[PDB]
DNA sequence: GAATGTGCAACAGCATGATCGCGGCAAGCTGCGTGCAAAAGTCGTGCCAGC
RNA sequence: GCCGCGA
């Protein structure tokens, strides 16, 4: 109960010291959840194809009274499973069927219908499906799609950093960013002027668009400003009192309250005077005339005598204007605030900038602005203003955009119209005014609450919506001329645009790349990858330094360590272990609630915005039995910082120490002891290791190996396993327990392991079973381990005995010295699978035909070809051996006498047919694994193809006979029980078949009911068995509907074993890497007193400068683990009693300092104890978690337990001279990884090959026989050396001298070593290009 | 390159291949190091006609 | 920052490539006064490091007047530098490339001994490319 | 301006051909509209279109937007395709790719001399194929070129012998990818090794900025007599010891070697042997190897120095000096003419570089090359002997 | 008379002329009556403008 | 006391941003039509020369 | 050309 059936095989000694609250999630939930919400049905229109259909459908013709009313949709069953689809090289997808009906309405009767044709579902498009692991098998490829991280649509305020005009004036701007549509920008000029950049056009004042909303200038001033009223009656010219307004001002004259002096002229301005004035209730008071001179009138008062009026808004007043308004009877005059203490002069300045004061004028002005083309006719302007903004279809904010809008402007409601309204622009303009006024602050662009993450499902949704819009565009046109006879197939379905768009997105896109296939770790880290690039993202060059830094909000959401190094540092990230996605699309991380002083187990997921308010505790905070904090003072993070708070002020608690670290960096033990950059290097390099011949568990790990291995889908996990019935190297058959079962037909579980199969990186994928026979297997158990996995535990390297010491300079710099035993034991030996393809297809003169017989080829090359012209399986090919014999017919219809006698002396063809046969490319060798001949339907099947189909049939019937055998056994048991119930003949009844003629009839009830029903069950079971077997038979042998030109395809797979060698690249998982320098014999390597030599020799100098202390700690701890394993092995050698071995195992497991590991052998079976002790005889595979791992004291006491030195260093003797080294050397066991950088793919040499017709220079790179480019810098170095002749030979006679090359070759073959230079063709090409312009360039004499 | 070519075209100037980059582009011996000896002898021939 | 260093190296190489030693000795009397570099109160560069491998444009007079230590137009090396530092000399007049006075190149005397070898630089050495590479080789390690 | 090929006999027209054919189409339609006495408006528009097409062809992206092909990318014109990055970077002006060139991962060889480098014999026999053909034709093994080619492909033993004969003293120049200064490309004498990785002498790595953690380097064959002399006299590693930036020796021992000498030249208050008086440095080595004395023991040794005060001559002086066993052992590799006080220190990466500089300035070039090689040998050997290790 | 034409720019395939009227090395610099193709080393495709 | 040019500052457009390698995809496929003379090529047909 | 990778 405490441990499942996989764990009792081998238990990792956890060091822990901190209990876990929430277990690690599925580790691949983002992709699966995204596609499930994209695919699965929805009763509402939240998301998915249903939501897209709601967005597009229904559609109707323009007043044509014809509409397309659809109901529901359905995805078809794929015709091929993942295995067959991958083998054949086609895309794994499903057909899409949709039900829609014609409704034709009455033209004479309004809102009346005459026809309703409810046609059945129609097919359109083929939607690729995601596998169970998170990959899209398209074109026989894996193609994982990376999640994108971009700017969330909404409102963003920016400060520009305040250095644009060098005057120190900080410019605050606002950006309106939609999910789909045109952007908007509100900018502030240095003269404090509103400007609007719409769709990134030229700068335009905001007053035009403000008036375009049917807003008058007086109304605009009233809305955007606070108005005051000045009363001038009987020449008193009183002023209203607003005490909160006048904060900074100079009293130009005496200010009296109700005839009593309140504030003198130029008196005190302190808050005491303002408070005293406010305390005294005073009505309006008179003011000096000169004060009102600077005021600006807001409204437009009308003269009662004549129609003439002072309508000049945003203007001052004159002394004669006072008399003019007094004559007109203007007792009260409305003037704007005119106050500059916190507010400022805005809006009115822009209105003074532009004189357009009409909606028509604003519309025509913006029409001429965005579009310099034809002027409008009162209709183009209105239509464009409707289409650009506040449009249902042309412009659309997403729901996340609306919620960000509401949050940014402090609005109670969250839901709302997906479009922007009139008050919206007013609100954002007011907020932009306020932020310059002082209230509010600018937000952070790189805040993780302002960055959204879109997954595969959302992108596929957008692509499908685009395709649906494209289809509807012509669906509308088709309905115009459609009669009643038209059905949906003939109603312009247009599946082609939908399929083309979907395939273009899924196959050829920026964020759909080849999945890495080195170890399961690379697949895991690639599937949960976060890319800042993409269609809607930012280009590499558009990124700055701030975008590539670690924002303090990256704590529990984005890994700070794992990221690419050179060009893409900071632009690509990995999700943290516990990080998930919010409903709107923002990253959340879990935390534990804190109530009073006790930390409860309840968990809340907090996003970037939410977690900035609460005070979050630390994972490394000690707790009590009841959960209370041991210390009254605890370190915490409050608002982007780190401080120390009381135990009562803590709001949330970090769930675990791994929360900050992603999957890739979680497998680095003692990560906290390594430098951050070296840790990054190690995390990057862990994903490049290749699986070896035999997986080897890490003697020191972090406990995340099991989760990574199981959650990657690389292994085989028992879905509902019971007890194992049959184990094979390629099949596992499990009989499910009777406690849980599906009623009727019983059933068993069959797993078909994938044998040696080429990966994406040409590595090998293999699966080997872990269960032997009759082993009880629980649900979720591990049956078979994939490449680089041991007993369901991730294992992508090998444990090696390592000594840190300089050895004759053979480990100089980062070089590695490796003993010969490493090569002997086939460690670090890998299998690489390569696929070769040859295709037959028709041409001008006939069919390209594949045969063993090939003209003008000796019998030596035909020894390895069968009677159909293919290699024997398992034949060892090397060099340019012939794989498949393909002959291409040539053309000749004029049999000249020479050709006649040629055909007479030789065969009828007389070798007229040319050969184009697949030969192994040079430098490629190995054994042939499989052949996958594919044939076109109608043509004669290949001879080897018949054997392939026979093998497929035999496998199908063999794997199908088990359930039928079980079912007939059950029926026979039931019949036997029935016959024992009455008229039992004992063994004689079992002697005669067919239940001894159904035991005659016996009783009437048994004959009429029991025997008849049993016979009926037998008959229908046999009929169903025959039907399903025949269906599978017909399915397997079906002619392929292949490509047109292609008639036949054959594919050959080659396997080669790549053994370790000096130049190869090997590295650990702490960022230490190197290239081997020498393979040392056993006798030459250092050995200890016991005489066992070390395996790897490493340079100590790499440690103190790189700060990789995890290297030394891991070596010491692996030495301790291997010492424990050696003790267990020695005790097993003498076959002592199980009790004392159990006691030693118990004592070893309980070692530690308050470790949360409660493994006990008292409840452990004796045979189970024996098996466990036999499993870890190599070494005790302990596990130290990332940020709470083993301490030095624990490691030293573990070393003491295993009878090893406490310091971790032993006396080493030189293997060649036998002399002891003066200082002790730290010998340990370190997990080394063989990276995918091998010299067999990095060794190139060319003397003379192919060139390009342009510039006549040699081609570039390997796989093309290219030469090493001599760039500008090396030529500069040649000039600096003064080596002019070497430079001349490197510029002319080596690259671009068409005759110089041949002359040099002839001279060297002769043995002259003469230059004879010439004129490079590149300069002649340049001259021709320049002359091809209007420029004449020539060579003088 | 656009700016330099226009000014060079209208002026009708000549390069004369006196520096290192010009001789590298053409492919002759650069007037430095071992190629200095060859370039000096050629100059006297041009001077002497 | 590697791109910013490589661009500077490209510009320096381009601007300095057309410079080779074409003359043995121009015979100019111009030069540069050279003193140990001191910022405030501490010594940051002694005279020996700065003046080593350079040709004196003028005789250096010891504190004793009318006393000639090393004549004009001579190459300074380790022995001469040690003899000079033995006395109390502070400033030395040393000819430089900016005052070579020669046309289309630099004199072999105005340019001191090449830093690669102990001997004086010989005619035909492309000094511009060497100088540009020497200046631009760092920068990848400059902390910006 | 070749047009691209692809599946079938179809040929996809290129960018330059697209611009040229657009110009021809516009010109043909405009010239045919001239003879029809068409209204001035259409002829005006067609002339404008022809002018725009010509401007796009000659320099795409000027005076308007840049026209695009099938994809949404600019159709690069004559100006954009002058040579690579609009100048002469790519196919001209030091942009040429060259043959007789190899490339592979570099490892360390501590047995190599300063002028030697390890070359794979599989990389060879390819870079030196014409020379092998010439030697095969010269020695009568193959009369015709076809026979020599076939027997080189078959790779017989005599082919390997002739490759060894050809390689004997033909220098080959190695360079690393980011060639910063002139010392980033250096000539070496190749020695054939049975592998696939280039073995590089450690002392030059500091000049190459090269470390053995995955670095790769390229090989070029100076296949000319003048080129061979230039590689031997101007490019050889033994030739450039002082860097042409400050004059300090760029070839200096580092890493293990510095640890090898530093551990050797150290003193301990008590060790095996105190105050022993020994006649020569040979006896110090004898005692250290026999195990009767320690490297850090303080002893008095009778040591003879050579001095160069005599004009072009060396004088020998013998004296009893108090030193350690390690310094006495190290004294056996230094050349004559250097004072003993050059090794009576700790030798912390600054005294050894100073001693190399003094050896160059006082003796010459061959003695300091041999001295550097011996220093690197003894540093590696005694670093291995010391067994230095880093623990927790 | 197109961008890729054989009457100018030289022949397409070695010393062979279009229509096969004069396709030998014996003929040199001869204009065929049927087509203006002349017999040349077919490298003049790099030189004729 | 009003009038007329020289300096000047903000502004829009152009040019540039390290080197050398390795591995995978996905495309990129481009333009008539016309009716007749004028020519050339072809097919059904009959011919002589060899066995 | 994109994408990923090595120094
Ligand atoms: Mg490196
Ligand atoms: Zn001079
Ligand atoms: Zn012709």
């Amino acid at each position: 109960m405490v441990y499942s059936y996989t764990e009792k095989k081998r238990i990792r000694k956890d060091f822990g010291k901190r209990p876990q609250v929430l277990d690690v999630p599925y580790l691949l939930s983002i992709q699966l959840d995204s596609f499930q919400k994209f695919i699965e049905q929805d009763p509402e229109g939240q998301y998915g194809l249903e939501a897209a259909f709601r967005s597009v459908f229904p559609i109707q013709s323009y007043s044509g009274n014809s509409e397309l009313q659809y109901v529901s949709y359905r995805l078809g069953e794929p015709v091929f499973d993942v295995q067959e689809c991958q083998i054949r090289g086609v895309t794994y997808s499903a057909p899409l069927r949709v039900k829609l009906r014609l409704v034709i309405y009455e033209r004479e009767a309004p809102e009346g219908t005459v026809k309703d044709i409810k046609e059945q579902e129609v097919y359109m498009g083929e939607i690729p499906l995601m596998t169970d692991n998170g990959t899209f098998v398209i074109n026989g490829t894996e193609r994982v799609i990376v999640s994108q991280l971009h700017r969330s649509p909404g409102v963003f305020f920016d400060s520009d950093k305040g250095k644009t005009h060098s005057s120190g004036k900080v410019l605050y701007n606002a950006r309106i960013i939609p999910y789909r549509g045109s952007w908007l920008d509100f900018e502030f000029d240095p003269k404090d002027n509103l400007f609007v950049r719409i769709d990134r056009r030229r700068k335009l004042p905001a007053t035009i668009i403000l008036r375009a909303l049917n807003y008058t200038t007086e109304q605009i001033l009233d809305l955007f400003f606070e108005k005051v009223i000045f009363e001038i009656r009987d020449n008193k010219l009183q002023m209203e009192l607003v005490p909160e307004r006048l904060r900074g001002e100079t009293a130009s004259f005496d200010i009296e309250a109700n005839g009593k002096v309140y504030v003198e002229k130029g008196r005190r301005i302190t808050a005491r005077h303002i408070r005293q004035l406010e305390k005294d209730d005073v009505k309006l008071i008179e003011v000096p005339v000169e004060y009102i001179a600077g005021k600006v009138v807001a409204k437009d008062y009308i003269d009662e005598s004549t129609g003439e009026l002072i309508c000049a808004a945003n203007m001052e007043l004159s002394l004669d204007l006072l008399a003019k308004l007094s004559q007109s009877g203007h007792k009260r005059i409305e003037t704007l605030f005119t106050n500059d203490l916190d507010h400022g002069p805005y809006i009115s300045e822009t209105l003074r900038v532009d004189p357009t004061n009409d909606r028509l004028s604003a519309l025509v002005e913006i029409y001429r602005m965005m579009r310099p083309g034809e002027p409008p006719t009162r209709e183009a302007a209105e239509s464009l203003f409707e289409n650009l903004f506040f449009s249902e279809d042309r412009y659309d904010l997403s729901a996340v955009g609306r919620m960000k809008f509401n949050r940014s402007l402090l609005r109670e409601e969250i839901e709302g119209s997906g479009i922007l309204s009139k008050d919206d622009i007013i609100d954002v303009m007011k907020k932009l005014i306020d932020i310059r006024n002082g209230k509010g602050e600018v937000d952070d662009i790189d805040h993780l609450g302002n960055r959204r993450i879109r997954s595969v499902g959302e992108m596929a949704e957008n692509q499908f919506r685009v395709g649906l819009v494209r289809v509807e565009r012509a669906v509308k046109e088709r309905l115009s001329l459609g009669d009643l006879d038209t059905l949906m197939p003939q109603d312009m379905i247009n599946a082609k645009p939908i399929s083309a768009a979907v395939k273009e997105f899924f196959g050829s896109s920026q964020l759909s790349q080849f999945m890495d296939q080195n170890n399961p770790l690379s697949e895991i880290t690639h599937k949960r990858r976060i890319s800042a690039l993409g269609p809607g993202g930012l280009t590499r060059e558009r990124a700055g330094f701030e975008v590539r830094d670690v924002h303090p909000t990256h704590y529990g959401r984005v890994c700070p360590i794992e990221t690419p190094e050179g060009p893409n540092i900071g632009l690509i990230n990995s999700l943290s272990v516990y990080a998930q996605t919010n409903e709107y699309g923002f990253l959340e991380t879990p935390y534990r609630k804190v109530t009073d002083g006790v930390v409860t187990d309840e968990i809340h997921y907090l996003s970037a915005i939410e977690e900035g308010n609460y005070v979050i505790a630390q994972a490394n905070s000690n707790l009590d039995e009841e959960g209370h904090f041991v210390e009254d003072l605890v370190t915490c993070r409050s608002k982007g910082e780190s401080s120390l708070f009381s135990r009562d002020q803590v709001d949330y608690m970090d769930v675990s120490t791994q929360q900050v670290v992603s999957v890739g960096a979680s497998l680095i033990p003692f990560l906290e002891h390594d430098d951050a950059n070296r840790a990054l290097m190690g995390a990057n390099m862990q994903r490049q290791a290749v699986p070896t011949l035999r997986a080897d568990k890490p003697l020191v790990g972090t406990g995340m190996e099991r989760a990574v291995a199981v959650d990657s889908g690389v292994t085989a996990v028992a879905k509902r396993g019971g007890v194992v019935q049959y184990v094979d190297a390629s099949r596992i058959v499990i009989k499910v327990n009777e406690d849980e079962m599906y009623p009727g037909e019983a059933g068993i579980d069959i797993y078909n392991l994938t044998k040696y199969t080429r990966s994406n990186q040409n590595t090998c994928i293999n699966q080997m079973p872990c269960v032997s026979l009759g082993e009880p297997v629980e649900r979720g158990d591990v049956l078979a381990d994939g490449p680089s996995t041991d007993l369901g535990e991730l294992a992508l390297g090998q444990n090696m005995r390592v000594a840190f010491m300089p050895w004759n300079g053979y480990n100089f710099e980062d070089s590695i010295l490796v003993s010969e035993r490493v090569v002997q034991e086939d460690r670090f030996t890998t299998i690489h699978i390569q696929e070769l393809a040859c295709v037959s297809r028709d041409t001008k003169l006939g069919p390209e035909e594949i045969t063993a017989d090939i003209p003008n080829v000796g019998e030596a090359a035909l020894s390895k070809l069968d009677e159909s012209g293919i290699v024997y399986i398992g034949a060892e090919v090397t060099g340019g051996d012939i794989l498949v014999g393909k002959v291409t017919p040539k053309g000749e219809t004029q049999l000249t006498p020479e050709e006649k006698l040629l055909r007479a002396i030789f065969g009828e063809k007389a070798s007229d047919v040319k050969d184009s046969s697949l030969r192994v490319p040079n430098g490629v060798s190995g054994t042939v694994i499989d052949v996958q001949v594919f044939t076109r339907d109608g043509v004669e099947k290949d001879k080897r193809a018949l054997e392939i189909e026979e093998m497929q049939l035999k496998q199908a019937k063999k794997d199908l006979s088990e359930e039928l055998q079980i079912l007939e056994a059950g029926l026979f048991s039931r019949i036997r029980a029935v016959l024992v119930a009455g008229g039992v003949e004992a063994e004689k009844l079992d002697k005669l078949p067919r239940d001894r003629w159904l035991e005659l009839g016996l009783t009437d009830e048994e004959k009429q009911n029991q025997l008849e029903q049993l016979a009926e069950q037998y008959d229908e079971l046999k009929h169903e068995f025959e039907k399903k077997l025949e269906a599978k038979r017909r399915k397997i042998t079906q002619g392929d509907d292949l490509a047109p030109g292609v008639l036949k395809i054959v594919k050959v797979y080659l396997a080669v074993k790549r053994r370790i060698q000096p130049g190869d690249k090997m590295a650990g998982r702490h960022g230490n890497k190197g290239v081997i320098s020498k393979i040392n014999p056993i006798e030459d390597m250092p050995y200890d007193e016991n005489g066992t030599p070390v395996d790897i020799v490493l340079n100590p100098l790499g440690v103190p400068s790189r700060m990789n202390i995890g290297q030394i700690l891991e070596t010491h701890l692996g030495m301790a683990a291997k010492g424990i394993g050696d003790k267990i092995n020695a005790m097993l050698k003498q076959q002592q009693e199980v009790a004392k071995l159990r006691e030693f195992i118990q004592r070893a497991y309980d070692l530690g300092a308050d470790v949360r590991q409660k493994v006990d052998l008292s409840t452990f079976s004796d045979e189970e104890v024996m098996r466990l002790a036999e499993n870890l005889r190599k070494g005790m595979p302990i596990a130290t978690p990332v940020f709470d791992g083993a301490k030095e004291a624990e490691i030293k006491e573990l070393l003491k337990l295993g009878d090893l030195p406490t310091s971790g260093q032993i006396r080493l003797y030189d293997g060649r001279t036998g002399e002891q080294f003066e200082r002790p050397v730290t010998v340990g066991y370190m997990y080394m990884l063989k990276l995918n950088h091998l010299v067999d793919d990095k060794m190139h040499a060319r003397s003379t090959g192919s060139y390009s017709l342009v510039t006549q220079q040699p081609l570039g790179g390997k796989a093309q026989f290219g030469g090493q480019r001599f760039g500008e810098m090396e030529v500069w170095a040649l000039e600096a050396y003064g080596a002019a002749y070497t430079l001349q030979e490197m510029l002319t006679v080596k690259s671009d001298d068409v005759n110089g090359r041949t002359k040099m070759y002839k001279n060297i073959v002769d043995g002259n070593h003469q230059m004879e230079p010439g004129m490079p063709e590149s300069f002649n090409v340049l001259l021709k290009e320049i002359r091809s312009l209007g420029i004449n360039i020539e060579l003088e004499d | 390159t656009t700016r330099v070519l226009t000014e060079a075209a209208v002026a009708g100037k000549r390069d004369e291949l006196r520096g290192l980059k010009e001789n590298v582009i053409v492919g002759r011996l650069i007037p430095a190091g071992t190629g200095y000896a060859y370039h000096q002898d050629r100059m006297r021939r041009r001077a002497a006609g | 920052k590697t791109a910013n260093s490589g661009y500077l190296t490209r510009r320096l190489v381009d601007v300095a490539q057309d410079l080779v030693v074409t003359e043995d000795d121009c015979g100019t009397h111009e030069g540069i006064m050279m003193t140990p570099v001191i910022e405030g109160g501490d010594v940051k560069e002694p005279l020996r490091d700065r003046v080593l491998g350079r040709v004196t444009a003028e005789d250096v007079l010891k504190p004793g007047t009318a006393d000639i230590l090393v004549p004009r137009n001579t190459l300074l090396h380790e022995q001469w530098c040690d003899l000079l530092e033995e006395n109390s000399v502070d400033a030395v007049k040393v000819r430089s490339v900016v005052s070579c006075d020669t046309d289309f190149g630099v004199c072999a005397h105005c340019y001191g001994r090449d830093l690669a070898r102990g001997h004086i630089i010989n005619k035909g050495e492309a000094i511009g490319v060497i100088a540009a590479q020497s200046i631009g080789e760092p920068g990848t390690q400059l902390t910006m | 301006r070749p047009l691209v090929p692809l599946d079938g006999g179809r040929f996809a027209t290129s960018d330059l051909n697209d611009l040229y054919r657009r110009v021809i189409n516009r010109n043909n339609r405009l010239k045919r509209l001239l003879d029809l006495a068409a209204p001035d408006i259409i002829v005006r528009n067609e002339k404008r279109m022809l002018q725009e097409a010509v401007d796009a062809l000659l320099d795409n992206g000027r005076r308007g937007r840049a026209i695009t092909g099938s994809n949404k990318r600019p159709l690069k014109s004559l100006a954009d395709m002058i040579k690579g990055k609009q100048g002469r970077f790519r196919q001209n002006l030091l942009g040429k790719r060259v043959d007789y060139s190899g490339r592979s991962v570099i490892t360390v060889g501590p047995y190599l001399r300063l002028h030697q480098c390890g070359l794979p014999k599989k990389m060879a026999l390819e870079l030196f194929k014409p020379f092998i053909y010439g030697k095969l034709e010269l020695r009568g093994l193959a009369t015709t070129i076809k026979a020599a080619k076939k027997m080189v492909e078959r790779e017989e033993a005599v082919v390997w012998d002739i490759l060894d004969e050809v390689i004997r003293e033909h220098p080959v120049l190695l360079n690393r990818a980011p060639t910063l200064h002139r010392l980033g490309i250096q000539a070496f004498e190749p020695v054939l090794i049975e592998g696939k990785a280039i073995q590089l002498h450690p002392l030059v790595c500091a000049a190459y900025n090269a470390d053995f953690d995955g670095d790769q380097m390229a090989v070029h064959v100076p296949l000319t007599l003048e080129a061979q002399l230039e590689a031997r006299a101007l490019m050889m590693s033994t030739n450039n010891i002082l860097s042409p930036a400050n004059g300090e020796p760029i070839i200096v021992p580092s890493q293990d070697v510095v640890l090898g000498l530093y551990y050797m030249t150290r003193d301990c208050v008590n060790a095996k042997g105190e105050g022993m008086v020994l006649t020569g440095p040979k006896e110090a080595e004898r005692l250290y190897r026999s195990g009767l004395a320690s490297l850090h023991a303080r002893v008095k040794v009778r040591i003879t120095e050579y001095e160069k005060d005599a004009n072009g001559e060396l004088v020998a002086k013998t004296s009893l000096k108090d030193t350690t066993v390690g310094r006495a052992i190290l004294w056996m590799i230094v050349p004559k003419g250097l004072p003993y006080s050059i090794v009576n220190q700790a030798l912390g990466k600054k005294a050894i570089s100073k001693m190399l500089n003094t050896c160059y300035r006082i003796l010459g070039l061959k003695p300091t090359v041999i001295f550097a090689d011996q220093i690197m040998y003894t540093g590696f050997a005694y670093a291995a002997r010391s067994g230095a290790s880093v623990g927790i | 008379d197109g961008l890729f034409c054989a009457r100018i720019f030289g022949p397409v395939k070695d010393y062979e002329c279009l229509c096969g009227k004069y396709k030998r090395l014996k003929h040199r610099g001869v204009i065929c009556e049927k087509c203006g193709v002349e017999v040349t080393q077919t490298k003049v495709r790099r030189e004729r403008m």
